[PDB]
């Protein structure tokens, strides 16, 4: 995160860290939406051009954390995977078209003060929420600056920008699997995601049950807090219908 | 990078 | 919506406290 603020203790309870084995490194953030499932960015664990593809035995997830580096005692809890589904058509040829992957838990996770899973979306929500000018909150660990490292999870707020001008500013074709976020280089506020943040969550407050639902996964960006650049997002309600299939189909 | 319990 | 007790947070909504900056989002929802 660029630009953003120190989260605060039990602030974002479904906000889980991405863990390598060996090297042992952060990999990406990701969300909890159950006591057995997590939701992340595909480009995470699969990315040929970079010789990335992951496997269930590469990583941890690790839960409840606060502290980017430190083991917090007895605190966070670290769940092997069990399974790995990426969506059947996730494009990493392209433009990271439907950036989405689930990760079912060997073990469900037992909740606490700071573990607790996000809501997804409804149609309803979905509709209401997703609007330029309203704000979402991205979380993550990830990089300080373009081009250090937080030593606590941070936090941004931005606003959901107009697709034509999301278009406008990329030469990557954009599609509806997706959506971006940030200020225009006029609002004079700024903040974005960068290397490190990919896979957690954007998320939204509803006004209606008040409760916390997840709309985006922090997907691709060119740089970080670029003037005239937004962050990229996989939007979660157009992708939901695979979510329920996975999950029904495969656990829980 | 502070170390994981052995058992994870 | 995906959970049940989905989204209403510990130390947060259960105790009725808000944090830091939630009332930026809320105010921008119109
Ligand atoms: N919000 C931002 N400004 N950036 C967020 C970046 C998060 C970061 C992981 O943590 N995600 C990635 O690096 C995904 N990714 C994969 C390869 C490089 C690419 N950036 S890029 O400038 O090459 C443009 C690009 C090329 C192909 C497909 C999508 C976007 C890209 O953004
Ligand atoms: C990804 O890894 C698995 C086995 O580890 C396999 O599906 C595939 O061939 C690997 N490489 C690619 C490009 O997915």
């Amino acid at each position: 995160i660029v630009e953003g603020s120190d989260a605060e203790i039990g602030m974002s309870p479904w906000q889980v860290m991405l863990f390598r084995k060996s090297p042992q490194e952060l990999l990406c953030g990701a969300s909890l939406i159950s006591d057995r499932w997590v939701l992340t960015a595909a480009h995470c664990l699969l990315y040929p051009p970079w010789d990335k593809n992951f496997t269930e035995n590469d990583l941890l997830v690790r839960i409840g954390k606060h502290s980017r580096t430190r083991y917090e005692r007895n605190i966070e809890k670290i769940s092997m995977l069990e399974k790995i589904y990426i969506h059947p058509r996730y494009n990493w040829r392209e433009n990271l078209d439907r950036d989405i992957a689930l990760m079912k838990l060997k073990k469900p996770v037992a909740f606490s003060d700071y573990i607790h899973p996000v809501c997804l979306p409804d149609r309803e929500t979905a509709a209401s929420l997703l609007q330029a000018g309203y704000k979402g909150r991205v979380t993550g660990w990830g990089n300080l600056k373009e081009t250090g490292q937080p030593s606590v999870l941070q936090v941004v707020n931005l606003p959901i920008v107009e697709r034509p001008v999301c278009k406008d500013s990329t030469r990557i074709r954009i599609t509806d699997n997706m959506f971006c976020a940030g200020y225009k280089p006029d609002e004079g506020k700024r903040g974005d995601a960068c290397e490190g943040d990919s896979g957690g969550p954007f998320v939204m407050k509803s006004p209606f049950n008040n409760r916390w639902y997840q709309m985006g996964i922090v997907s691709w960006g060119e740089g970080c807090d670029r003037d005239g650049k937004y962050g990229f997002y996989t939007h979660v309600f157009r992708l939901k219908k695979w979510i329920q299939k996975v999950i029904d189909q495969f656990g829980e | 990078f502070e170390e994981i319990p052995e058992e994870y | 919506s995906g959970e049940a007790d989905c989204g209403l947070r510990p130390l947060f909504e259960k105790k009725s406290l808000e944090d830091k900056t939630e009332r930026e989002l809320l105010e921008s929802y119109i």
